[PDB]
């Protein structure tokens, strides 16, 4: 009800702006990379995957040239922001990961719903876990 | 994890 559970399921898998579309899957975890909370159907990942991601973040672009994993699926990543936003696609779906003080977000997107709305959606909770001082 | 800070609007 105030879970991180919560968190995922009313604030990252509700109806974008009335669309009535929604993201395949989101997370949120740890910037140590345990998970804090995930949707019913966020893919298996693996602990390498996660550890990629955390190099990422500390090492802005390493994994341009090789791509993204989660679950063994490979996105493209595409333009993000220096140790703040990883963005990937895959297909006419993708992914988005903003990282705050202490926690990363996830979110998977698959059509029609565009990048910009999966952005919108983890970066509005993003931002608000960092006027939490999270 | 840390205590959920209230949910947002």
């Amino acid at each position: 009800s105030g879970s991180w559970q919560t968190y995922v399921d009313e604030h990252l898998m509700c109806d974008i702006e009335g669309t009535g579309q929604h993201l395949a899957s989101a997370a949120i975890f740890g910037t140590d990379g345990n998970v804090w909370a995930k949707s019913s159907s966020f893919p298996e990942f693996k602990p390498d995957e996660i550890n990629a991601i955390i190099k990422e973040f500390s090492e802005p672009g390493a994994l341009a040239p090789t791509g993204l994993f989660l679950a063994g699926a490979k996105y493209m990543v595409i333009q993000g922001e220096p140790g703040a936003v990883i963005r990937g696609k895959k297909g006419a779906g993708g992914i988005c990961i903003k990282k705050t003080g202490q926690a990363m977000v996830f979110g998977i997107y698959e059509e029609p719903v565009n990048p910009g709305q999966c952005n919108m959606v983890v970066e509005r909770l993003g931002d608000y876990l960092v006027d939490q001082g999270m | 994890p840390p205590p959920p800070p209230p949910p947002p609007p």
